[PDB]
């Protein structure tokens, strides 16, 4: 079981840096939307300005 | 406009009632999404 003990860690011993260690799991940097591209934000400055009074709204992709 | 009414000895209201449209629209898309827009009609309540 010694024969594996992958001789670079043991060379940094107690001073590992970050790309010796597991990580948690984890996307990429995808950036933000735009919320003007929200699809209940433009029309929510409209039909009120239209003349409506406006309340109610549809749950999001968790429900919630 | 303006009205000219007989005087009474204590002062009174003058209920005037302008006659408007009040319609309500109501949808359920999703379970538990209830959605409502009222539209009152010439005398809207919900300008910008």
């Amino acid at each position: 079981r010694e024969e594996t003990v992958r001789p670079d860690l043991a060379a940094s011993f107690n001073d590992w840096t970050y790309d010796q260690l597991t990580q948690p799991p984890g996307t990429a940097y995808l950036p933000a939307p735009d919320p003007l591209t929200g699809p209940t934000t433009i029309r929510d400055k409209v039909l009120s300005a239209e003349g409506e009074q406006l309340a109610g709204s549809r749950p999001s992709v968790l429900h919630g | 406009m303006q009205f000219t009414v007989d005087p009474m000895t204590e002062p009174t209201y003058l209920m005037l009632l302008f006659g408007v449209f009040d319609q309500v629209v109501i949808n359920q898309p999703t379970r538990s999404g209830i959605s409502v827009a009222y539209l009152r009609l010439p005398f809207a309540s919900g300008s910008a």
